[PDB]
Formats: structure tokens, sequence, C-alpha cells
């Protein structure tokens, strides 16, 4: 089937909250403009991530029914999805079309940003896997909402209440996948399968950050709450 | 108290 009137409303509404994020070029312009030291990149990363968590909270609050969830559950979902949302947004930005030779330079600059070699590999492997899916803006917006309303999260007391909120977004995403790519009845499951690779960034995020090739690792207090560093 | 900045942003 096609999107119902209620599903088009939900999609446009998720699209509008999603678009409140910092524009991709505002990020890639800076990285492409000039090379920075690992210390300068660490501060660009922390300020980008503080802004991102801030916007992600506002995005999450707008998710239909999120406000009706238990307060402890609301916190558990935010804390359980922030790192994954950041890397999915980083993958969205990375795979955006740029002039000839720019993506190569952007990739070289990230590679030499100060991040440990141990982490460059699974990071770029994930970004390229996302790239092969040729996701639309709507697919990234719905995937981000689905990542956030994950009932299979740690410390969630009422899973069914979270399941009820995720299921309608999973349905809109499925219908969208079927339309945009009739050529791949696997599209929906590939998109859902990438979400499993995304979770792996949770376990090693703290070590990825602490191994940044800088002398001091300062984070903002909002990032200490979310990332559990410092 | 553990996630006070996060609880503050969720309420506001
Ligand atoms: C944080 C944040 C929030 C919202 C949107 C984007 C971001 N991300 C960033 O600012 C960092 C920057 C930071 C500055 C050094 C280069 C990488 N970043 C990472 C990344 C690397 C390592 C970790 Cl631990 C996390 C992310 N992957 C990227 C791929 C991109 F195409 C891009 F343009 C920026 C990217």
């Amino acid at each position: 089937m096609e999107l119902t009137p209620d599903q088009q409303t939900l999609l446009h509404f998720i699209m509008d909250s999603y678009n409140k994020q910092r524009m991709p070029q505002e990020i890639t312009n800076k990285i492409l403009k000039e090379a920075f030291s690992a210390e300068e990149n660490f501060l660009i990363l922390t300020e980008m991530a503080t802004n991102h968590v801030q916007v992600l909270v506002e995005f999450t609050k707008k998710l239909p029914g999120f406000q009706t969830l238990d307060h402890e559950d609301q916190i558990a979902l935010l804390k359980g999805s922030a790192v994954e949302a950041m890397f999915l947004r980083s993958a969205e930005i990375f795979n955006k079309k740029l002039p000839s030779g720019h993506s190569d330079l952007l990739e070289a600059r990230i590679r030499n940003s100060g991040i440990s070699d141990e982490y460059i590999t699974p990071m770029f492997s994930f970004y390229k896997s996302i790239g092969e899916l040729k996701m639309t803006q709507e697919e990234y917006a719905l995937l981000t909402a689905i990542v956030i309303l994950s009932p299979d999260r740690q410390y969630i007391k009422d899973r069914e209440a979270v399941e009820k909120l995720q299921e309608p977004l999973l349905d809109v995403l499925q219908k969208l996948c079927k339309i945009h790519q009739p050529e791949n009845p696997q599209h929906f499951a590939c998109l859902l399968g990438r979400l499993t690779e995304l979770r792996t960034f949770n376990h090693h995020h703290a070590e990825m950050l602490m191994s940044w090739r800088v002398n001091d690792h300062k984070f903002t207090p909002l990032l200490c709450e979310i990332w559990d560093v410092q | 108290k553990d996630h006070q900045l996060l609880r503050y942003l969720l309420d506001k």
C-alpha cells in the first residue's frame, strides 16, 4: 500500500523536527577549508556533539507519545541512543554529494583528525555501508526516530509502551522502502541490519574518545552525562 | 542527580 493520511502527517512532522539540525555543509565546509591539529579537532568534535545532543533531546520530545512515557524510561532511551544517533548523522553527512575530489579530501581529513587507527576502520566500514543504501532524507529521519524508540534498550521498565511508539514509524519506513526501491525487497531489512552495526559504537565510544591523540581530554558536563567520560 | 542536565532538558 501507499502512505495513509495519518502516515504522511507523521512523516512530514518527523521531517520538520529532523531539519532543525545543523546543516551538513556547516560541518564539511570547516573540515574542508583547512587542516587542523588533533587538539583543534577534539574541540570541534566536542562542541558539535554538545549541539547535537541538545537538538536530539528537542527531536525526541517531539516524537509522538514520547512525553507520555515514564520519566526514568525517557532518560534511558536518550542515554541509550545518543552515540548511535551521532554516528548515524555523521554517516548521513559523510555520504552527501560534494564537488569532485571533495569526499576524498573530507575522508583524509577525518582519518587524520586525531582518532586512533583502531577506530578509523570500523567507523569508515559503517559509513560506506550506509552509503551503499542510498538513503533519502526521510529514511535517515525515520531511522533516527526508530533508533531512539528502541524497546530492547537497557534499563527500560516498560518495553511495550516503547514498542507501541516504534511500530508506527517502522510501518512508515517499510512502506517508504517498498516505494523508493521496488528493485530491492531487501531494502527494509538492510536498513534494519545496519542498526546492529550502529550498536557496536556504544561499547567502544569511551575508548575511541580517550585514545584521541591529544594530551588532555576535556568534555562538556552535558557530554559527561551522555557519554560517561570524565 | 546522575543525569541532571538531561532531566532538565527533558522537562524545561
Ligand atoms: C559529532 C557530530 C555531531 C553531529 C554531526 C556530525 C558530527 N561529527 C563530527 O563532528 C566528527 C568530526 C569532528 C571533527 C574531526 C573530524 C570528525 N565526524 C565523525 C566522527 C568521528 C569520530 C567520532 Cl568519535 C565521532 C564522529 N565522522 C564524521 C563524518 C563526517 F562526514 C563529518 F563531516 C564529520 C564527522
